[PDB]
């Protein structure tokens, strides 16, 4: 779902 | 592990502007309100449903906004105030935040500041950043206001815009010149890409000279960059960039180098 | 069906009661009001845009929710009508069209047959994702009178009462429109009630007003040559169109009363 | 019911 900066 | 660095590394003008942080409270604070959110997993499943089903019609930073979600963190309120060595009620007139997010991040700095200024991309970050009272400009508007900011906040933004080389010298034209500071975050090692919708990305109109092999020499490689655009390293840290975490992993951390420039 | 097409040509400008196309609810128009009123009899789908919305209302703009979802596509004229509208026979061609706050670009795909290159521009982020996927050429808003080059047609349908500079759109228009043969096509729903759409059901009032003074549908068409006149423009024809929209769980079809004007360079 | 997506 990922870190929020790619 | 994220706060230190080989000092030898560092170029010797560095050394003596380089300051040191720690894991202090505040960080615990949005570490441990992170496990927690994770924790719940009922958000998480709504959470990694709603931005499954829209992520080809909206950018991932879209998506997070949309649900406030994903929140990032980069400096405490102490560290904020260590690095550009200010009081914990120092105060003056205008923050301009480009790319500020969700806001989380400015958040922090806001106390210090009269007016608040914020741009985005994100059309849902923008109604975050409106949700905390910041006049939201335009990104070719904030240049024109006929008003300068004494503080210009960079935080994590060159390695995610078209044309970073052009916001370095239009942060050091409207930048108030007699005591204005400018603070910028960048993601070590440097990575830029410019986000599209669909996760997809394009590669930015503008290449920064920013080399190393690790840390310390990707930093020794910034303030000959910032020389260009007109500024000079004051101070800088090393930090976590730390953002709230998935089901899978409770946070999530990037190797930040903040820094503080003032105009030369 | 009448109502939506028929005005009072006696309470017209005598200059536009010559220049007055009388347009009628046409094969095209009912092909879009039959699919309005089958996708509203999809309560499946019906109940997931009213899902959506309900949901993200407060954290987007409803036109950005509208592009999100695909839904809400409207309608002003039929290829027909458009035809029929710019003096153009069915297999009229040019070089470029520029759509100004296109939308999710169904009222593009009316024009665009008639093109080689579109090009649009949008505010909402997921509309430019649907211009996109139209294979339009999404420009800035403060690009497109910037790239230098002149659009054979520029379309600016119902974008008036929507933006914050509408005179200065206006004039923009006027600049980058090729002076020799570029018609543009105008949109504005009557009676004129301008605002900036802005997130969460909220709004603002437009940076600038425009001078359409008048009191029916005919009387505001009446002050609109000097508003076009301000910026450099003539009305070559016009017409009366019904400004449809696909409906919900509650209607079939949402409509409003548009004044649709093709203009050229005086 | 839903708006008019214009408004
Ligand atoms: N050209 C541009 N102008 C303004 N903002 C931009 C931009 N390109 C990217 N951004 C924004 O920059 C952000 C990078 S993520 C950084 C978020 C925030 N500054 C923080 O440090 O926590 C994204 O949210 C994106 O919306
Ligand atoms: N300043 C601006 N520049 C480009 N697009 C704009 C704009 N201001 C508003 N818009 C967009 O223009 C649209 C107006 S509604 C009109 C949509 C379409 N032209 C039609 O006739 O159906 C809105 O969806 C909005 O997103």
């Amino acid at each position: 779902h990922g870190h929020s900066h790619g | 592990q994220w706060y230190v660095c080989n000092r030898e590394k560092l170029c010797e003008s560095l050394q003596a502007v380089f300051v040191q942080s720690y894991l202090d409270q505040g960080t615990q604070i949005f570490l441990n309100n992170s496990i927690e959110k994770s924790g719940w997993a009922a958000i998480q499943a709504y959470h990694s449903a709603v931005s499954s089903a829209f992520s080809l019609a909206m950018s991932r930073t879209s998506i997070n906004g949309l649900l406030g979600r994903g929140s990032m963190f980069v400096f405490s309120p102490d560290q904020f105030q260590r690095l550009l060595k200010i009081n914990p009620d120092w105060k003056t007139h205008r923050l301009l935040d480009l790319g500020a997010g969700d806001g989380e991040v400015t958040k922090i700095m806001s106390p210090h500041f009269e007016e608040i200024y914020a741009t985005e991309l994100s059309e849902t970050m923008i109604w975050q950043l409106q949700k905390k009272k910041y006049r939201v400009l335009g990104i070719n508007e904030w240049q024109n206001t006929g008003f300068q900011y004494d503080v210009i906040s960079c935080l994590n933004l060159l390695d995610r815009c078209d044309q970073p080389l052009t916001l370095l010298k239009d942060i050091r034209s409207v930048l108030e010149p007699t005591r204005g500071r400018v603070i910028l975050a960048l993601v070590l090692p440097f990575h830029p890409y410019v986000e599209n919708v669909g996760g997809k990305w394009e590669k930015p109109s503008e290449i920064l000279e920013i080399k190393g092999q690790n840390w310390e020499e990707q930093v020794n490689s910034l303030p000959e960059v910032f020389r260009k655009a007109g500024f000079v390293i004051e101070a800088f840290t090393r930090l976590p960039y730390l953002c709230e975490g998935d089901m899978y992993n409770d946070y999530y951390v990037l190797d930040d180098a903040v820094f503080v420039l003032k105009p030369v």
